[PDB]
């Protein structure tokens, strides 16, 4: 996250962290949507031109943090994955549209005061809360700056860009399931994901209900944080039937 | 970078 | 899970759940051209 700061403890109880066994290192972001699954970015799981192709076998999930590289002894809970699911149509050859992918893990996993899910929104909440220059939060310990690394995670608050700024921004086929945010270079105001961020949460929270609900999924952006480009998301109201399609199927 | 974790999480 | 999330879905056991807000998410509420 760049132009982000440090969270609070349990600010993002729903906050996953995607983690290697071989080497062990911190692979993506990802999000607690139920006590058994995690939502990421299929980029995090399948990227052919930079052979990527992960199993569940090479795969940890830790729930529960703050701190980016402790194992924090009696806060944190590592689960194993039983299946990944990668949407069907995600695209990587050309735009990485359906970023999307769900892993059900081994075990549910005991909620605490760290950890709790995110709601995923209805029609309604995406109708109304998916409007330009409403803001959004997005979180995780990526790195800091295009070209270190935060001890602790990390979040910013970012407003959603009207299509068609997001569209002149970039030479890549934006598609109805992205949506971009960030400040105009006008704006006088910076912030962005970053590499280390790819499939965390974008969240907004509901002003009906006082409930946080994931809208996004970090899935790509040209550098981090440049003026006159912005971070592109999965659009989850738009991908949500084939959500509730594998987790009634599975 | 990163501490280690316990081995019961690799197997 | 599903639709609107799980069931207790959304509402952070350190915040929501005891009425105590974080330090920025009234900037959000406050972009939703104000909330409450
Ligand atoms: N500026 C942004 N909004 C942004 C957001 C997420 C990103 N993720 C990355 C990213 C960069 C290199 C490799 C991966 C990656 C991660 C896992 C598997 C394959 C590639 C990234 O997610 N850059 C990113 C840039
Ligand atoms: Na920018």
């Amino acid at each position: 996250i760049v132009e982000g700061s440090d969270a609070e403890i349990g600010m993002s109880p729903w906050q996953v962290m995607l983690f290697r066994k071989s080497p062990q290192e911190l692979l993506c972001g990802a999000s607690l949507i139920s006590d058994r699954w995690v939502l990421t970015a299929a980029h995090c799981l399948l990227y052919p031109p930079w052979d990527k192709n992960f199993t569940e076998n090479d795969l940890l999930v830790r729930i529960g943090k703050h701190s980016r590289t402790r194992y924090e002894r009696n806060i944190e809970k590592i689960s194993m994955l039983e299946k990944i699911y990668i949407h069907p149509r995600y695209n990587w050859r050309e735009n990485l549209d359906r970023d999307i992918a769900l892993m059900k893990l081994k075990k549910p996993v005991a909620f605490s005061d760290y950890i709790h899910p995110v709601c995923l929104p209805d029609r309604e909440t995406a109708a109304s809360l998916l409007q330009a220059g409403y803001k959004g939060r997005v979180t995780g310990w990526g790195n800091l700056k295009e070209t270190g690394q935060p001890s602790v995670l990390q979040v910013v608050n970012l407003p959603i860009v009207e299509r068609p700024v997001c569209k002149d921004s970039t030479r890549i086929r934006i598609t109805d399931n992205m949506f971009c945010a960030g400040y105009k270079p006008d704006e006088g105001k910076r912030g962005d994901a970053c590499e280390g961020d790819s499939g965390g949460p974008f969240v907004m929270k509901s002003p009906f209900n006082n409930r946080w609900y994931q809208m996004g999924i970090v899935s790509w952006g040209e550098g981090c944080d440049r003026d006159g480009k912005y971070g592109f998301y999965t659009h989850v109201f738009r991908l949500k039937k084939w959500i509730q399609k594998v987790i009634d199927q599975f | 970078d990163f501490e280690e974790i316990p081995e019961e999480y690799l197997q | 899970t599903f639709g609107s999330g799980e069931a207790d879905c959304g509402l952070r056991p350190l915040f929501e759940k005891k009425s105590l807000e974080d330090k920025t998410e009234r900037e959000l509420l406050e972009s939703y051209i104000d909330g409450r």
